[PDB]
């Protein structure tokens, strides 16, 4: 078996892109040599003479079926075989067939969709399509789920009279496209009462498992065409098989080593490293309100925090975002101190004018420092629209982290495009872990190529795409290029400040061309390219180093006194010990600290009693 | 075409136009943007 | 009334407990009026004219069911309908029946269990009762799983057959006993070719549901007779309604309504108390290693873990224990620093006079010293055999609780009998979760009525058996009541350390009528009747205060420099802060420190800048 | 009865048996003890 090539999907619902001979073009780009489509499937404004030659490989369509406006006479969605029905056109429908005529009556004609049998959601709908024939034989009782025939509608009417009669090797006038090759197929209502789900006969032998949709091969679950519910990468299980089993003689949980990861719709051996891990074996794009991220363990997992946690507001595109298209003026306020975003970003040039539709008016331009404080983000970053009175991107200055979990175009996490802006301003960026970067278009930025982003992909594939940007030659000859002695290999502003790759070394945010070692004011070690102060109590070394740790422990030399392993300014005299006995110390030749005697109280200055007179 | 009741509806200098038959307003979307209302660049193929 | 009545099961194999009228009303006492054994069924050395009528009433066995050594002329198993065989005799059977006769040959004769229908586990053997016929009729590859058909055994070498014909007017001659109704009812080799587990008739519209164990009454999962697996309060699910249904296409779960918790073979809507409920929505008994007991708003879950995660071993059979059968001197070393027991402790005589049988040395009394550090036992404590040197349970005097998970004879959670102790020592026993209390049997020991048990209880229903120990009016003419100053709830021992509850003033476990406020060297103060020794640093005035809170915040006069309410023994000698102003204190007039000054910048060993010289 | 090999075997004054047909050994609990060598105390029936 192999992994079916998916296509996203279109979602435009009746709207045109371009000219006619562009939109079909759009068409034959998104649906080309996809065998299942993740979102809906819409083919609207096809013209006469245009081919449909790609819509032969469409296996399964995850939304709705949309054909609307054509105007072509063949329409040969052939292998189509299951319309799941997530989603619904005028929130009814999994499959509409509306108003396919041209001007002189002459619109669709040929919709052989002999392969359908189910549609696990919705109705269905045909309207206003005069010279649709061969449809009318086919029986809707088949298809649509008992629930649904209810809100079924359909109309068929080819006043013309050109219907070819179809061959009668099959059920009473149902015939999808005109021969043997193309009428329908029953397996829902041919069968005796002993079966529930689809049955590929008469016989109650050849019965198909409840976990099959359209139709079976065989008598198991293994055998459906497509899977119900889940796919086990073999099999059409109900839910994934659970981790853990619970045994209900020893009163215990136990290891299966059956257990599979329920992602998606499927059951994996494991989860991408991107991705919230539940114990149940879910992986999730967002843990739960109470709980908050972890960290390590190879994972993502979310454990409980311990009360007022780091709020996080759910971004565009969740739940109460979805009417919203943008950051509106009105949705911006309750972005006030989110750290972290469960979501995706949407800056859209309306967001600064305002629309009367939505009733929302203009945003101002100020209000965008409330973005201040969000570190991270799950989703993707979309900037398109940027007041032209800023030169850089100054709300995102804190952000280090990308998950790229609900991606946009299923394709990019970043996405800068056509601004006015003339640096990024990425001071706070770490990494991108999925999806792809699209600089391209802005009429300045400069500093785009040197940023070497490989560095910043977490996982593998990822491409970025840098073009149509004011050329280095046109602006490195023109007092732009990023400053030196920082590891020139990064820079996200003309000064120092940003430079990712710290020269040979940094000062926490800063890069530096070398660490205070042997000279300097305050000592200093390296570490991962970083440099970090001795503790205060390490002699200034000025022929060797001077430590090898941010701990008093390191040091070649202490200071003042020595307390054992520590380097200490005055040896203890009053630190809480075992029994609620305290503790008093002194200094003898070399400055190391010894114990005063148990009797002396106030301490002592020397060994035993001979050291403390009281 | 469509009434000013939808004005300014189709982003990114859309040309809003009345479907006869289905009795709906739809956008006309330039080359480049899609959505149902023009409102997002099509990053998949330009800049 | 579903809350059908069930028995514990007896497990001594072959044993004999005591005469033939003594194992025969230990017999009747367990079986008597009880239809679900949860352990095993054994029957052995039943002799003549004894009426087994009591048997007819058991209906399932959720272990082995043992038949042997009998003499009686039927046992009336008559309505047993299963036997889940979870536990194996000779390793290997569900259902054994061997040699039930005596010297004479005139033993078994009538088996009569016409409803035995299904043995979930493990083969059946019969052998050398030669009284026994119209049994080697049944065929009993329909009863016995598919497959275990390769490890049964059976002969019926009825050489006598003495016994009358089998009724045509059942299938293949195969009956029980005589008669029409004790003939055998098949429903797993006449089923139809598609049924999936046993059928109800023939027809191809019959079979029912794969859960179905004994066969059932009508084709769902909700009219089986037994549930194979967990049972759902009217239906036999596979497993328990999940609580959280993962939702394929948002990727984020959302709660069930109808999820359960699982809770042995039954799915309840809540835990039992002393049940740790777990992650995945399972009554567990004892989770993981990493974990421990999180006690949250009633409920005992347990989380990661405290870091370094405290010892807890486990506890007698349980685990690696199933070989030896008390604390002998070989697995003492294995409890060295358990501060919690996952299981249950058995102190048994023969851990001190030494089993040769099983090779292990006696124990040494002062092993038991290993036991001072438990703090809590999750099952059951049973106590039978302590040093008669010793004077009460010095190796408890640290236990807490005992949570009663497990139970001996499925009833009793604190067991002491039979011992020469005089006191019993649990002075820091807090809580009895579940359980009963079965203190009986000791020559010499008092105080054990004077306690409120009634306080110890974390459930009703528990009661105690505390009964035949040394006289109530033989304590008070010996000097064996606790001391006058404990309140009356009660005392383990007679000091007036070991008591329940202080009546006036506590210090650290003792129990004291007026402490040390206004006098002795510990000047108290009194804070839920518990008076502590406040901050070390106040003498005791005249005969006044002494001091009222823990900190120096409190105390009316300080023996030492009083810097206000912030009182220290010393002046303070350079707090650090800002700047860092080296600020020091010394004795003025009023004893108050008060602060230094920069000028003197050899410190303030003198007062101010008109005293501080070199 | 049953050899050394299965001496005190069942504890609290034991009987041990050797069983005839089983081919197998046992023990004669003395009355108010349980279990498969004797080992238990019937609490639910006396002290």
């Amino acid at each position: 078996l192999e992994e079916k090539k998916v296509c996203q999907g279109t979602s435009n619902k009746l709207t045109q892109l371009g000219t006619f001979e562009d939109h079909f073009l759009s068409l034959q780009r998104m649906f080309n040599n996809c065998e299942v489509v993740l979102g809906n499937l819409e083919i609207t404004y096809v013209q006469r003479n245009y081919d449909l030659s790609f819509l032969k490989t469409i296996q399964e369509v995850a939304g709705y079926v949309l054909i609307a406006l054509n105007t072509v006479e063949r329409i040969p969605l052939e292998n189509l075989q299951i319309i799941r029905g997530n989603m619904y056109y005028e929130n009814s429908y999994a499959l509409a067939v509306l108003s396919n005529y041209d001007a002189n009556k002459t619109g669709l004609k040929e919709l052989p969709m002999r392969n359908l049998q189910e549609i696990l959601h919705g109705a269905v709908r045909f309207s206003n399509n005069p010279a649709l024939c061969n449809v009318e034989s086919i029986q809707w009782r088949d298809i649509v789920s008992s629930d649904f025939l209810s809100n079924m509608s359909m109309d068929f009417q080819n006043h013309l009279g050109s219907c070819q009669k179809c061959d009668p090797s099959c059920p009473n006038g149902s015939c999808w496209g005109a021969g043997e090759e193309n009428c329908q197929k029953l397996t829902k209502i041919i069968c005796a009462q002993q079966c529930s789900g689809r049955c590929r006969g008469k016989s109650p032998s050849d019965c198909c498992h409840n976990q099959c949709a359209a139709g079976c091969t065989g008598p198991r679950e293994s055998d459906c065409l497509v899977c119900r519910k889940f796919r086990n990468e073999a099999t059409c299980k109900d839910t994934c098989p659970p981790l853990m089993l619970y045994n209900p003689t020893t009163y215990q949980m136990d290891v299966n080593p059956e257990g599979k990861y329920s992602f998606g719709a499927t059951c994996v051996k494991k989860c991408p490293r991107n991705y919230v891990v539940t114990d149940h074996g879910s992986c999730v794009r967002a843990c739960g309100a109470d709980s908050y991220e972890m960290e390590e363990d190879g994972v993502r997992k979310c454990k409980k925090c311990e009360g007022p946690c780091r709020k996080v507001c759910n971004g565009i595109g969740i739940g109460e975002f979805k009417d919203s298209l943008s950051i509106n003026a009105t949705n911006i306020k309750h972005f006030k101190n989110c750290t972290s975003i469960s979501g995706d970003l949407h800056i859209l040039p309306v967001a600064f004018r305002g629309d009367s539709f939505t009733h929302t008016p203009p945003l101002d331009p100020q209000e965008l420092d409330i973005l201040k404080t969000v570190k991270e983000i799950t989703g993707f970053l979309l900037i398109q629209a940027w007041p032209e009175n800023r030169t850089d991107l100054h709300a995102f200055e804190n952000l280090e982290i990308i998950r790229g979990r609900t991606k946009q175009h299923g394709q990019f996490s970043l996405a800068v495009v056509s601004l006015n802006i003339t640096s990024l301003g990425l001071r706070s960026l770490k990494e991108i872990s999925d999806g792809d970067v699209i600089i391209s278009g802005n009429k300045n930025l400069c500093y785009a190529n040197t940023i070497n982003w490989k560095k910043l992909f977490g996982t593998s594939g990822q491409k970025t795409k840098i073009i149509s940007n004011r050329g280095e030659n046109s602006c490195k000859a023109t007092g732009q290029v990023c400053h030196a002695l920082c590891s020139p290999e990064g820079c996200w502003g003309p000064e120092p400040r940003d430079c990712v790759s710290c020269r040979n070394v940094s000062r926490g945010r800063e890069c530096v061309d070398k660490c205070n070692l042997l000279e300097g004011e305050p000592r200093e070690f390296v570490e991962n390219s970083e440099c970090i102060q001795c503790h205060p109590e390490c002699l200034p070394q000025a022929m060797n180093i001077t430590c090898t740790g941010r701990g008093p422990d390191n040091c070649i030399q202490c200071a003042h006194y020595i307390d054992g392993p520590h380097c200490v300014k005055t040896c203890p005299a009053g630190v809480m010990g075992e029994n609620n006995t305290l503790v008093w110390k002194y200094a003898d030749a070399g400055h190391v600290c010894h114990l005063c005697h148990p009797n002396c109280t106030y301490g002592c200055t020397g060994p035993g009693l001979e050291g403390c007179p009281t | 075409e469509c009434p000013l009741s939808h004005d300014g509806y189709c982003l990114h200098d859309g040309v809003c136009m009345y479907i006869e038959a289905l009795d709906k307003y739809a956008c006309n979307c330039v080359v480049g943007y899609i959505g149902e209302r023009c409102q997002y660049r099509d990053l998949k193929w330009w800049e």
